[PDB]
């Protein structure tokens, strides 16, 4: 039976949708997208879901906003009905072959409802809450029968029955346990018609307080979240997540005479995978047309490589070719997948062996902070079980499996066991992890670029000795590292005063919105995995330095929209340089193998990607070989 | 003392010292719940 | 539309009924759930009593008008699930309700008794009657 208050709220939300035109634009775009590939194929179908900004709702109608936040069961169904009515009103051109219920998702500032699994108590029940946590368990995506269609052969007629549970609606119904129809009303045997029955995907994930904010030494708190038909498979275990949903109570909690307390869970409305450092979530960024224009504008510059090289770690003094190599690894080459099935690696590995305090770990931490997807590990702090996969009858991804299509920053690389070393041997060239353990023969993808830091045998790189004795690493392992940089802390007066002036200038830095003696606050930077190009603060005083967010945008653009093709004019340089490096006797820091030809190719491709060029020209090969010759010998030609 | 609790302390106020070794997860207890009959629409409220 | 789906229209039937044109004596149990025309004499006409089919109530604390629809076994030709919804004496959340007569809906109901006509009933035999609900 119709409710006057329900209709009043429906028309109020219709007024809200009319006021903010972005929601008709979103619904219209979704409908035209669905119709266009429906007619095209007689890709994927976008869900009937709209992101609603709670700030705009508060601006429009504060009580509707407070009603949704505090009494969602009475305000969300009317708003969803209004959205569905609006969508069916604009649906003048129906999809080929009210109706099509549209769901709502919420975003914005939740205030006191933005909680965690620890702070989510029983006085938040029946409220729209945003819970931030870590996904620890993801159940199987199971179909749920919401409508069963049967066939009666004697009458030749198709019947159906709709099913309802306590979690499909925000309000409580009268429970109607309608049985599965095994026969008609008048005795005819029914045959279930699979493919005409309706099954809805259902998942139940567990969100636990994030380790970065959970109290140390205390047992963590968890909360159940239920996802239905479009939020399933939106996250994976170990993901940082922000789930917006209604904190519901279900069952009777032992009152109904046939539990210790009422069964509580979150009916998920929105799932946002969050980006935290050293996690398995990549960093999607929004690239406006202005950002792309600036990226192309800077790519037109000749010295853009240098501009990108110095802007990586201005705080670190020097380490300029190391920064060039780090930028090239951030871009990386393009992997080759030949038709027969073979794989050519397109990821660049870097090793930095050096004396104490030459900033190898700060250069690792910077890469961890700025990379799209980076996992930080330490030698012997993570084993092969912790680096590669692990069998739990089920597999748990390790450091280098979560970092697939990403970067692995390994500090204290020398303090790594040989059992880990063999797994690392497999991961670096073939980019795969073969388990073959306890009846689980699986080949996980570990297409990751490894950057590592190491110390010499005696703790100080002796220039009198040779590198092979100063490294104490297997030669086969050192071959996998595309670029091996030996950094030595030479005491020279010019660079001594220059590095000290830099260190002090960096220490004498103030944020734009801070006082002289105000302790700088620090948050954990839980970015959402979806305004000037250059940097005001320049530790060096000189070319221009771009901001780290803009550098990340540039790296993302070049990494996702540029796939350079090798050219003969680059091949001549690459082949000549490889032949010289193989045959010339120079007492190289690292050996020269066919892997050296491919690090030449990969670095040339990466530098071509830096310039946004779709073809690797001669200059790219020359600069790649230049960096390689520096890395092998120390030349400055 | 926790070892000195006999049956004479039952249903009485006792002060006892010790150390907490476990804290379970918070569970929801109904302090006021609205109820409705199935084969009716009789609305009632139970207050705890 | 009239000044100030909707407005359910009822059907009435006329014509030749054939074997369904009966009398209260010949109307047996094998005519049940059939459309029959019965000719007879009206012997009893009950009072035309209103039947509450929708009750409208007012909650003064919220100042809101609520309603409840009522259904019986005789208002539909098909059998429903019986739903004995009680008369709402209070709101869902405890507010006392006041019945709003004049906004509630009452439907006239009569129960007549049709007996075999004396001109066609057998002589000396006790007549047969049938109940009709209008
Ligand atoms: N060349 C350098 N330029 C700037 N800072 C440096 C340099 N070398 C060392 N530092 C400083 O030394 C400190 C320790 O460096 P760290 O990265 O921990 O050294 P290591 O690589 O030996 O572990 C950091 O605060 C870092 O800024
Ligand atoms: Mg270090
Ligand atoms: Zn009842």
């Amino acid at each position: 039976a119709p409710d006057a208050v329900f209709g009043d709220r429906v028309r109020r939300f219709q007024e809200f949708l009319d006021t903010f035109t972005s929601y008709r634009d979103s619904v219209r775009s979704i409908q035209v997208y669905n119709s266009n590939n429906a007619a095209n194929y007689n890709l994927n179908i976008l869900p009937h879901r709209i992101i609603i900004s709670l700030d705009d709702l508060r601006e429009f109608d504060r009580s509707f906003w407070s009603g949704i936040l505090v009494e969602p069961a009475y305000f969300i169904p009317p708003a969803e009905k209004a959205l569905t009515d609006l969508a069916d009103s604009m649906d003048d051109v129906p999809h080929p072959n009210s109706r099509h219920p549209w769901k709502l998702s919420f975003k914005g500032s939740f205030g006191a409802h933005a909680l965690s699994p620890r702070t989510l108590t029983a006085q938040h029940l029946n409220k729209l809450v945003s819970v931030e946590g870590i996904v620890t368990k993801t159940s199987l995506v199971r179909p749920k029968l919401i409508r069963s269609v049967h066939y009666a052969a004697k009458t030749g007629r198709f019947h159906y029955r709709d099913y309802t549970d306590a979690t499909t609606t925000l309000t409580t119904r009268i429970p109607t346990p309608a049985i599965y129809p095994t026969e008609d009303t008048e005795g005819n045997k029914l045959t279930t018609e699979y493919g005409y029955s309706t099954f809805i995907d259902h998942q139940r994930i567990t969100v636990q307080e994030m380790p970065e904010m959970a109290p140390a030494g205390q047992l963590p708190r968890s909360i159940d979240v239920i996802l239905d038909d479009d939020l399933v498979d939106k996250t994976k275990p170990g993901d940082r997540v922000n789930v917006v949903g209604v904190f519901k109570s279900l069952g009777a909690g032992g009152m109904n005479q046939s539990l210790i307390g009422f069964k509580t869970l979150i009916l998920g409305n929105t799932v946002y995978p969050l980006h935290a450092r050293s996690t398995g979530v990549a960093a999607r960024q929004m690239l406006t047309d202005f950002d792309i224009r600036n990226i192309n504008k800077l790519s037109k510059k000749k010295d853009i490589f240098d501009i990108l090289s110095q802007s990586l770690a201005p705080s670190i003094y020097g380490h300029d070719h190391i920064k060039k190599a780090i930028l090239l690894m951030l871009m990386g080459g393009v992997e080759k997948n030949l038709e027969n099935g073979s794989h050519l690696r397109g990821d660049i590995n870097i090793l930095m062996v050096g004396d104490p305090s030459t900033a190898k770990s700060q250069l690792l931490r910077f890469v961890l902070n700025t990379a799209s997807l980076a996992i930080a590990t330490t030698g012997r702090g993570s084993s092969g079980v912790g680096l590669t996969a692990a069998v739990t009858r089920r597999l748990e991804a390790g450091a280098m499996v979560l970092a697939d299509r990403g970067v692995v920053c390994i500090d204290e690389f020398d303090k790594m066991t040989d059992v880990d070393r063999v797994a690392i041997h497999e991961v670096m060239e073939q980019q795969t992890v073969t388990i073959a353990k306890a009846g689980i023969h699986t080949t996980l993808n570990a297409r990751c670029s490894v950057i590592a830091a190491a110390n010499p045998v005696f703790g100080q790189y002796d220039v009198n000795r040779d590198p092979h004795q100063n490294i104490a690493l297997p030669d086969s392992l050192l071959s996998r590292f595309d670029l091996l940089f030996v950094v030595t802390d030479d005491i020279n007066e010019i660079r001594d005063r220059s590095i000290s002036e830099h260190v002090l200038r960096t220490h004498r830095y103030l944020p734009p919105g801070y006082l002289e003696g105000e302790p700088v606050r620090e948050r954990l930077n839980l970015s959402l995995a979806v305004d000037h190009v250059f940097e005001k603060f320049n530790p060096l005083l000189i070319p221009k330095l771009v901001t780290i967010p803009f550098l990340r945008k540039y790296v993302q653009y070049a990494k996702e929209r540029v796939i350079p093709q090798l050219t003969q004019e680059a091949i001549n340089v690459i082949v000549k340089n490889y032949t010289d490096l193989r045959n010339d006797d120079n007492t190289k820091k690292s050996p020269i193998t066919a892997r050296t030809l491919e690090t030449l190719i990969r670095l040339a491709t990466a530098h071509a990607k830096v310039r946004l060029s779709k073809t690797v020209n001669k200059v790219d090969a020359k600069v790649a070989a230049n960096l390689l010759r520096f890395a092998l010998l120390g030349e400055d030609i | 003392p926790l070892r000195d609790l006999d049956s004479e302390h039952v249903s009485k106020i006792v002060r006892l010292s010790g150390i907490i070794i476990s804290t379970s997860v918070l569970s929801s207890r109904a302090t006021y719940l609205s109820i409705m009959c199935r084969n009716c629409r009789h609305t009632t409220s139970i207050t705890i």
